[PDB]
Parts: C-alpha cells; structure tokens; sequence
C-alpha cells in the first residue's frame, strides 16, 4: 500500500469519531491511500513540469 | 503518527522522474498536503455517509466527494 496501513486506518477511524461515524468498511483504507497517492502524484507531475 | 514515509514519497517521485531528488522542504510540504487531503476528504465523506442516515464509512462516500470536489475518478 502506498500509505502506512495501520496508522492510516487509525487516523481515518479517528476523524470519523468527530463526525458521526462509528465504523468504516474495510477497503476504505486502501481507497483513501490510492486517492492520496493520486493527489500527490499529480502535484509532483505538475511540479516537475 | 506518520501515515506516509519519506521512502514511499521518494519512490513516488522517482516513478514520475527517476533522476530527480526532491528538496527536503518540498518533501515535507507534500507530506503536509497528504495530511490535509486525508483530513478534508475523510471529513467530507463522513458527512455524505451521515447523510445516508448511516454510521459506517464506505468507499461510496469517499468516491462521491473525490468525483465532486476533486474531479478524481478512481
């Protein structure tokens, strides 16, 4: 996984508590990791351009 | 706690341009951006979920926000 699975999991779970969320589907972690990799991938590509 | 490593970041950078070591400050900035991204996205998603009258965070929620506020299609 691009991002660190354990702390990511914990941090997502953590942000949810503050926002009416009690649980989170499993692969949501991976999905967020993928999205974050895209966010950063585009910026880097742009920066190198 | 750290969710992304300097190593993994650098692999990403390398993937875009194999010969290009990024300045540490830029590395930190990007690590900071990933943090804001996770924060805002997950936060906005939880809202969508809560709206579904739900309490379990699901891809559906994150995807909906990404597509709408980031025009990211994954």
């Amino acid at each position: 996984m691009f991002l660190l699975q354990a702390p990511l999991q914990r941090r997502i779970l953590e942000i949810g508590k503050k926002h009416g969320i009690t649980e989170l589907h499993p692969d949501v972690v991976s999905y967020v990791s993928h999205a974050t990799q895209q966010r950063l991938q585009n910026l880097v590509e742009k920066i190198s351009e | 706690h750290m969710v992304l490593t300097k190593k993994k970041l650098q692999d990403l950078v390398r993937e875009v341009d194999p010969n290009e070591q990024l300045d540490e400050d830029v590395e930190e900035m990007l690590l900071q951006i990933a943090d804001d991204f996770i924060e805002s996205v997950v936060t906005a998603a939880c809202q969508l979920a809560r709206h579904r009258k739900s309490s379990t965070l699901e891809v559906k929620d994150v995807q909906l926000h990404l597509e709408r506020q980031w025009n990211m299609w994954i």
